[PDB]
This record gives C-alpha cells, sequence and structure tokens, in this order.
RNA sequence: CCUACGCCGGCAGGCGCGGGUAACCCGUUGAACCCCAUUCGUGAUGGGGAUCGGGGAUUGCAAUUAUUCCCCAUGAACGA
C-alpha cells in the first residue's frame, strides 16, 4: 500500500471544514510516498488545488532567496518536522498539519476599494483556495522568521509552529496574523 | 564530554587575554600574527588533539606550543607559514607576533617615510595603496 | 498599525535612514524662514524615534514631538532627547491652545493622512482636522514645513487644497525633481 | 551482450540529442 | 527474448534492456539504493512498491544512464523501468495485464510512462535567456 | 542579547542532562541545547554520549539532524 | 556471484579501505602530510590526521571506476568551488604534486600500474584486493 | 453567526485591478436566499465560502 | 595554442614527451551547487572577508599607483 515516507498513514486523516474539504487533497488517491512530485501543477487555473498538501508545504518553503532551487533540504526539513511532531504529540502528524491549515486561514479580508487615494477599505469574504494558500504562507513565514537567528533547526521551528497553530496558540505567528486580519475585518466591514 | 577540573577561564598567552573556553584551533587565531591555518599547522606539530578546547590543556602543552611557536623552523613549520619571510635587516625566515607585528608594521612605515617613496606618503596620509578605483568609494572614514 | 519594536529599532539603527532623515530635516529647517536665523518653539509632527527632533535641538530649539506609534516612541526614549514625546494621532487634531508654537515641522509623515486604515472618519475629514487645528495652534505668521511622500498628483492637490481652505498660504518645493528615485517634496506654508 | 546494450543506450542518447 | 526501450527527461537518457531473467536490476552495475540523491530513492522505488516485487519475478533489467542531472536521471530511471516492464508484458505476455498495470501507473501518476513536454529552450536575441531581457536606466 | 551558551558541563547542568532528558517526548540536540543554555556542539556530543549511555533510543541520524527519543 | 565494488555503499567502502590501508602499514609516506590542503580552492586544513590514507583509498577506487585517467584527470576529479573573495566563485582544480605523489606511493605497493596508454590504471593485484575488501564490506552490508 | 455557503457563479471582476471575483451565493442551510457577494481570489463554479455574516451584502445597483 | 601523459615543485609554476589546423585530439567535455558523515552552536564568533604588512611564481621591452595568481598575518562595516 501507499504510506508517506515509508511509514506515515493517511487513511486516519479527517477534514473538519466542508468549506476547505476539497481544496486539500490528502485522503485517498493524493497520498504519495514523497512530496517531491516534479510535475506541472501551475499549468492552468485551480490545478494547484489537486496537488498534494505536503508538496505545497515543500514548494512554499524554498521561498527565500538563497534556497530557491534546493528542494532536497526542504524535503528533509519536512521529514524531520513530521518526526518531531510525531514525538511531541504521538498522533499522525498529517492530522496536525490539516488542523493547522484549517485553523490558520483568514475568514474575512480587507480590500482597498475606491480610487488611488481613497483608502476606504471594505472587509469581504475569503475565497477558500486563497484561504488555503494564505494559511500555507503564514505557516511557512512563521517557520522562517522564528528560525532566522537561533540554535533551532528550521525543521524544529516549522514543527513547533505547526503544533502551536494546530492547537490555536497565542504563540503562533500564523494565528497572530489570522487574528490581526480578523480584527481588521471588524474595523473596515 | 567530561568536566575538566583545571579549567582556566582566562588564558594569557603573549600579552593577550584569550577566551579559554573557545576551541583551541580557533582561540589561538584571536591574537594578532596567528590566523587559522597557522595555528592548525602548529597543533599538528604541537601534538594536541583538536577535540579538546583551549581551557582543557596542561601548561606543558602550553609551553611546548609557545616553544614551537617562537621556534618555527626547528619544529617543521617551514618557510611559507611564516608572517615575515625576508626582513629588511636580516632576511631571516621568522614568525612575528602581536607586539612585534605592530612594531614591524610601524618599522616599515617609518622606513618608507624616511625613504620618501610613493608608498610612504600614502601611509603617512592614510589612503589606499594598491591603486584602487575611488570614483565611487572612499566613503566611510573620510573627513 | 504598521511598526513594531523590531522594525522601529531596525529603522532607527539603519545608517542610511539616519543620513537621509538628517538631510531632509536640515533642508526643512533651511526652508523654515521663521526658525531660520531665529530662536523658536516647535512642534515635530510624526516625530518617530526623534531623528528629526535631535536636529531641532542642534540649532537650540525647544520642541514637542507627536507620533502614533508606541514602538517608535519607546526607541526615542533611549536616545537622550531633550523634546517632549507624546503618543498621538495627528488626524484627530493638534491638542495645544491657540498660538502655542512658533513653527511646525514634519519629516516623512503626513502622507499617512491619505490612508483610511486607522480610523473611520474619511481621510478627507482627518486632513481637514489636521490643517484647521494646526493653523490654530500656530502663532500668527507661523510656519509649517512638511517633507512628505505623495503616491500621485491627486494626493498632492488634495493636501494643497486642504491646507489652502484651513488658511495657509505658500507652496511646494521639489528638490532634485528630474530623479524620481531621489526627488523630495516639501510643503512650505505660513499661517495668517 | 553488455557491449551491445551500451551501444544501444548510446544510440538512444544520440537520438534524444537530435530531437 | 528481449525488449529494448528508453526514458527521456530534459537531457537524461535511460536505456533499458530487459529479458527473461531472475529479477535482476542493474543501473550500470549498481542497485536502486546506491544513487546518492537518496530521498528520491522512494520515487526510484515507485515501480516496485506500487506493483509488488512478485510481478518483477523473472526479468533481467539492465539500465544504462546518459547525460542529464541527478534528479533528471532519477526520473529517467523511474521512467525507463516502468516503460520497460510495460513493454515486456506487452510483447511477451497478454494485453490485459499490461493494460491493467498501465492503469495502475497512470492513475497514480501519468509522468511515470509519458514524457515531459518541456525543456530548457533556446534563445531569441536580446537578453540572458529567452524570456527575461536586459535592464536599463532613466534620468 | 548574548547567546553565549555554556560550552562545558557543570554540576547542575549534568544533574539535568543525565536526569531530565529521558522525560521529554522528543529528544533533539536543539531542544536540549535550548532549554538549558548549552551550545549545539556540547549538546550534540552529549547526545552521542547518551547513545553511549544506552538510556535513549536513536530514531533518525543525518548530517545535521539526529533525532533521539525517550524510552518507553 | 563475484561481488562488485560498485554494488556497495561507496563511502563506507572508502572508510573501510582507509582502515585497510592503515592496517597494512607499508607505503612510502611523504613529509607534507601534516602541512597542506588538498588544493587552492579550500580555506582551512583537513581535520583528519590520516587524510593521506583515505585519499589514497579513494584515489585507488577512482582508478577502479575508470582506466585511462592521468594525474591531470586526478587533479580534475578532486576539484571544487574557489570563493574569489567578493568576486564570484569559480571551479578550481586539485593540486598536481600531491595527487601525483599519492599515485606514486600506491605505485610503490604495486597497486597502480603505468600503461602504454599514457595514464595509470589499477593492477590485477589491485582489483583482486578491491574485490576481496568489497566482499568484506558486502558481508558487512547484506549480513549486518 | 458563522455561515457556510454554496457558490453558484462568477459574474465579473469588480474592483480597480480585476481583484474581486463576483459570486452568486446559495446557502448551505438549504434556504434559497441567493445573495450575490464579492470574494478575493480564485473561485470556480461549485465552490463553498465561509460568509462571516449574511446581513452585510455586496452592492446591488 | 587547446591540451593529455610522465618527472620536479608545501601553492602558484617549470622540464621532457604526443594528438589536434580540428563532432575526431583536449572529449566520455569526469563541474558547481546538491548529497552523506565530521566540527562549530547564535556572539561580530570560525559569518563577512574588505582594509594591509612580509614574501613566492608567472605574463611580458616595461608591474613602481599593489598586472595577475599563490602562501602567512590583519580582521573593519554589516544584526535584513
Amino acid at each position: 500500500d501507499i504510506k508517506l515516507f515509508g511509514k506515515w498513514s493517511t487513511d486516519d486523516v479527517q477534514i473538519n471544514d466542508i468549506s476547505l474539504q476539497d481544496y486539500i487533497a490528502v485522503k485517498e488517491k493524493y497520498a504519495k510516498y514523497l512530496p517531491h512530485s516534479a510535475g506541472r501543477y501551475a499549468a492552468k487555473r485551480f490545478r494547484k488545488a489537486q496537488c498534494p498538501i505536503v508538496e505545497r508545504l515543500t514548494n512554499s518553503m524554498m521561498m527565500h532567496g538563497r534556497n530557491n532551487g534546493k528542494k532536497l533540504m526542504t524535503v528533509r526539513i519536512v521529514k524531520h518536522a513530521f518526526e518531531i511532531i510525531h514525538l511531541l504529540t504521538g498522533e499522525n502528524p498529517l492530522q496536525v498539519l490539516v488542523n493547522a491549515i484549517i485553523n490558520s486561514g483568514p475568514r474575512e479580508d480587507s480590500t482597498r476599494i475606491g480610487r488611488a487615494g481613497t483608502v476606504r477599505r471594505q472587509a469581504v469574504d475569503v475565497s477558500p483556495l486563497r484561504r488555503v494558500n494564505q494559511a500555507i504562507w503564514l505557516l511557512c513565514t512563521g517557520a522562517r522568521e522564528a528560525a532566522f537567528r537561533n540554535i533551532k533547526t528550521i525543521a524544529e521551528c516549522l514543527a513547533d509552529e505547526l503544533i502551536n497553530a494546530a492547537k490555536g496558540s497565542s504563540n503562533s505567528y500564523a494565528i497572530k496574523k489570522k487574528d490581526e486580519l480578523e480584527r481588521v475585518a471588524k474595523s473596515n466591514r | 564530554l567530561v568536566i575538566p577540573e583545571k579549567f582556566q577561564h582566562i588564558l594569557r598567552v603573549l600579552n593577550t587575554n584569550i577566551d579559554g573556553r573557545r576551541k583551541i584551533a580557533f582561540a589561538i587565531t584571536a591574537i594578532k600574527g596567528v590566523g587559522r591555518r597557522y595555528a592548525h599547522v602548529v597543533l599538528r606539530k604541537a601534538d594536541i588533539d583538536l577535540t579538546k578546547r583551549a581551557g582543557e590543556l596542561t601548561e606543558d602543552e602550553v609551553e611546548r606550543v609557545i616553544t614551537i611557536m617562537q621556534n618555527p623552523r626547528q619544529y617543521k613549520i617551514p618557510d611559507w607559514f611564516l608572517n615575515r619571510q625576508k626582513d629588511v635587516k636580516d632576511g631571516k625566515y621568522s614568525q612575528v607576533l602581536a607586539n612585534g607585528l605592530d612594531n614591524k608594521l610601524r618599522e616599515d612605515l617609518e622606513r618608507l617615510k624616511k625613504i620618501r617613496a610613493h608608498r610612504g606618503l600614502r601611509h603617512f596620509w592614510g589612503l589606499r595603496v594598491r591603486g584602487q578605483h575611488t570614483k565611487t568609494t572612499g566613503r566611510r572614514g573620510r573627513t | 498599525l504598521f511598526y513594531d519594536e523590531t522594525e522601529a529599532r531596525k529603522y532607527v539603527r539603519n545608517s542610511r535612514m539616519i543620513d537621509i532623515q538628517t538631510r531632509m530635516a536640515g533642508r526643512a529647517l533651511e526652508l523654515l524662514y521663521l526658525p531660520e536665523n531665529k530662536p523658536c518653539y516647535l512642534l515635530d509632527i510624526g516625530c518617530g524615534t526623534g531623528l528629526s527632533g535631535s536636529y531641532l535641538s542642534d540649532e537650540g530649539h525647544y520642541w514637542v514631538g507627536l507620533d502614533i506609534s508606541p514602538a517608535m516612541l519607546d526607541e526615542a526614549v533611549d536616545r537622550e532627547i531633550e523634546g517632549d514625546l507624546l503618543l498621538g494621532d495627528m488626524g484627530q487634531g493638534i491638542p495645544f491652545k491657540p498660538g502655542t508654537f512658533d513653527g511646525c515641522i514634519s519629516i516623512s509623515a503626513v502622507q499617512w493622512l491619505c490612508n483610511a486604515n486607522k480610523k473611520s472618519e474619511n481621510p478627507a475629514k482627518r486632513l481637514y482636522c489636521f490643517f484647521a487645528s494646526l493653523f490654530s495652534v500656530l502663532v500668527r505668521g507661523s510656519r509649517a514645513v512638511l517633507q512628505l511622500y505623495p503616491e500621485n498628483s491627486e494626493q498632492l492637490e488634495l493636501i494643497t487644497t486642504q491646507a489652502t481652505k484651513a488658511g495657509f498660504s505658500g507652496g511646494m518645493v521639489v528638490d532634485y525633481p528630474n530623479s524620481a528615485k531621489a526627488k523630495k517634496f516639501y510643503l512650505c506654508l505660513f499661517s495668517g | 551482450a553488455a557491449a551491445a546494450a551500451a551501444a544501444a543506450a548510446a544510440a538512444a542518447a544520440a537520438a534524444a540529442a537530435a530531437a | 527474448q528481449s525488449v529494448q526501450v528508453f526514458g527521456r527527461k530534459k537531457t537524461a537518457t535511460a536505456v533499458a534492456h530487459c529479458k527473461r531473467g531472475n529479477g535482476l536490476i542493474k543501473v550500470n552495475g549498481r542497485p536502486l539504493e546506491m544513487i546518492e540523491p537518496r530521498t528520491l530513492q522512494y520515487k526510484l522505488l515507485e515501480p516496485v512498491l506500487l506493483l509488488g516485487k512478485e510481478r518483477f519475478a523473472g526479468v533481467d533489467i539492465r539500465v544504462r544512464v546518459k547525460g542529464g542531472g541527478h534528479v533528471a536521471q532519477i526520473y529517467a530511471i523511474r521512467q525507463s523501468i516502468s516503460k520497460a516492464l510495460v513493454a515486456y508484458y506487452q510483447k511477451y505476455v497478454d494485453e490485459a495485464s499490461k493494460k491493467e498495470i498501465k492503469d495502475i501507473l497512470i492513475q497514480y501518476d501519468r509522468t511515470l510512462l509519458v514524457a515531459d513536454p518541456r525543456r530548457c529552450e533556446s534563445k531569441k536575441f536580446g537578453g540572458p535567456g529567452a524570456r527575461a531581457r536586459y535592464q536599463k536606466s532613466y534620468r | 542579547d548574548k547567546l553565549n551558551n555554556l560550552v562545558l558541563f557543570d554540576k547542575a547542568t549534568y544533574d539535568k542532562l543525565c536526569k531530565e532528558v529521558p522525560n521529554y517526548k522528543l529528544i533533539t540536540p536543539a531542544v536540549v541545547s535550548e532549554r538549558l543554555k548549552i551550545r549545539g556542539s556540547l549538546a550534540r556530543a552529549a547526545l552521542q554520549e547518551l547513545l553511549s549511555k544506552g538510556l535513549i533510543k536513536l530514531v533518525s541520524k543525518h548530517r545535521a539532524q539526529v533525532i533521539y527519543t525517550r524510552n518507553t | 556471484p563475484g561481488v562488485t565494488v560498485k554494488d556497495v555503499n561507496q563511502q563506507e567502502f572508502v572508510r573501510a579501505l582507509a582502515a585497510f590501508l592503515k592496517k597494512s602499514g607499508k607505503l612510502k609516506v611523504p613529509e607534507w602530510v601534516d602541512t597542506v590542503k588538498l588544493a587552492k580552492h579550500k580555506e582551512l586544513a583537513p581535520y583528519d590526521e590520516n587524510w593521506f590514507y583515505t585519499r589514497a583509498a579513494s584515489t585507488a577506487r577512482h582508478l577502479y571506476l575508470r582506466g585511462g585517467a592521468g594525474v591531470g584527470s586526478m587533479t580534475k576529479i578532486y576539484g571544487g568551488r574557489q570563493r574569489n573573495g567578493v568576486m564570484p566563485s569559480h571551479f578550481s582544480r586539485g593540486s598536481k604534486s600531491v595527487a601525483r605523489r599519492v599515485l606514486q606511493a600506491l605505485e610503490g605497493l604495486k597497486m597502480v600500474e603505468k600503461d602504454q596508454d599514457g595514464g595509470r590504471k589499477l593492477t590485477p593485484q589491485g582489483q583482486r584486493d578491491l574485490d576481496r575488501i568489497a566482499g568484506q564490506v558486502a558481508a558487512a552490508n547484506k549480513k549486518h | 453567526p458563522i455561515k457556510l455557503a454554496r457558490v453558484t457563479k462568477v459574474l465579473g471582476r469588480t474592483g480597480s485591478q480585476g481583484q474581486c471575483t463576483q459570486v452568486r451565493v446559495e446557502f448551505m442551510d438549504d434556504t434559497s436566499r441567493s445573495i450575490i457577494r464579492n470574494v478575493k481570489g480564485p473561485v470556480r463554479e461549485g465552490d463553498v465560502l465561509t460568509l462571516l455574516e449574511s446581513e452585510r451584502e455586496a452592492r446591488r445597483l
């Protein structure tokens, strides 16, 4: 059968939000051995909704300048991070990943509508795919800026931030910026 | 590791406070006149394992290090790791360390001032010596 | 909100930021004919960490600084300033009695009045509230010089129109205007 | 046999290059 | 008694020579664990772990690899092993099990059996490469 | 300010490193390094000593990421 | 089933072939073993006190991987990334004299043979030895 | 209250740069109250949004 | 003049010895990142190597205002 990294299970994984249920593809036939797919997924529109979730966490992690082709460092960071979450929790860390992406994406968002000089924003609804991508970008960004100058390996930082956002801490930068956009959403309306 | 009980938290080798807890192959670099490659080729003939630190040592190791370090030809640090190959006076293949390092830099500058050469007046004025393209530089430290 | 402790520190500690803010503050003081060659009392509007306010102290001026950012003010605390720092939103008004200050200066700050994020009055209302109160808190014949970054010519015209309606006269000085990398707009005004 | 295989591989490579 | 096929990414060519054998898989004389980009081993192990090694029972599989880079060569070996098993069962065994294993591979990933449609293209004059061009100045 | 972590062991440092470490749910040289003011070199050599102590399982082992695990 | 050196983990084979050359003990060892880098394109000294031994082992194995490669090709294999200060990095090659005299020292053990073909290749003694130690590390692989 | 809601369409790209995609909205509370709202980012036909509230709607006329 | 190979050079380089007036000979054009182990452990530190002091070797009529390359020592600014 098919298990992540030779060992990790995918049939235990459950989606909570119906609003995000299709736009993460992890459960049945989008489980693969590695995040390294090396096929096109930005071919046309919405084809990066049917790419695997851990591939998205991988390909959004070479984001910074000096790392910008080095995907193998990224997949070992993913492997060490899943092992660290599997130690600190014990459960299947993919469930922690899904619960972290679900609990982190915004729900209302502010958009400047007017003219170039009328900054009179209007808090509108968040599209589900952009909620997915905004969540992945916040988790990677919290893994970045909390691992700039430390002793911690960036796999440890990603794993701990994924844990903290999976439970909705006041410690996750992702949950901090989600709460910030949700509070700005209260202001503009 | 272990807990070495003779641990001098301050080292004093050749008029220099050395942070003795630092790695031995990188705490000798801290003084002037010794870099990284040079202290390594010292330690390969100074017969101390790199695994240890700089505060884990015996003074017998310290005195044999300073012995090799002031006698660089007699202990097979041959004549290209040296700080000065052919001096103006004696031409002696010899290492020159911190106080003597500033002394011999000062010596060469005083000489080239006394020589009245193209270098010496640059060094008295404190400008670039190696013919640089200062059409956009010369920023920090000029007034 | 825009700044935090990390970013306020990185801005105030950057040598390139220090040099440019110092040059623009000294240029604003040269354009300020009312303090130029005179002692004066001053209000520094959008004072930040006090980089502009230190340079007011250099010419012997006594000053009050207004800023909306706590972290910019907290970084100013450790810089041995002689001015009074006040946590304040300039778009709600200038909270001094009539005729308090000889002059006012602002470096890199009033373009934020075109922004509609912080409060639920229109930028147009906040801009009027700023200029009308600013005219009042100034002495008669007092001066205001503001270096600012407009996004477009409509923002420049709106700022000019609001200052004009509040009773200010004067104009716009544009230094180095053929380089839109290095060009700087200075609003130079006087009260009645 | 090995030699033959190698030759075949080479040929394939050449073809690819041409393409 | 033998089938001779290939696999082709950007520059990587993977020559596959298979016949009736013993389950032997040589990649120029080395196994499928001895390739130093080793995490991609699992991608390199995708023809075996998806199909089961009992279907690779009595087949000699020789792999000779040319050109490319390491990741491109790994996907070329993956490509060539999958096409080699499919071509072997087509030429020497039924159509039905070949079609079945084709449907196992493609519905998992089409890139296993089909080629990649894109390469590092040539250059039309005016820049570093094809798309981005040189930079200028104003004022 | 200064992250000049302790380069060598101490009394109480080893009184926590021999003791508190097999009760963590996750034994990482960055974590052990981070909780008790220890350089990653020192904690890295100490965790290879904890291989030599035999208390603690070794799960992953790489260039710069070597994962240890408390037992049972 | 004559085992192949190519069918083993190569760097565990390098470490064991280094230990095998350590246990041998007979070789003309030069005197700049404790002085030099590998070439210009590195910065610091190597940490290995036996770096000559393991480089000789890896050089014998690279001779095993292809015959027809001279010292210049042995220079060219052991290349790397010279950092040119603030000017960008380039590829820079190995050191001629060191790799030449490693080949000379192992030539002393009748493990490196000069041919008619100009280069140097492995002796039949050498391939016998490498297949013996290959079976040693192969038993260290498929039976550990 | 939190309201999940079905997407029917994509009418246009309202805004100043083509940035608010226009979405007819069915509810998932089986009510036929089909309010047309504005979203930011890509939505295809048949998606499902999380409307924070149903009172504040997008602009008719 | 592109080089292979050998010898002598701790490192730049010399000396002998062929092919190549050219998909052939350099050439299978044997690269870098990458990877796997080691050491370092968040500070101006081994990051950054500038800024210089001694030499050494080539290019050439001619290197002084450092031609270039190499070997010690120097280690500023720089905290995104």
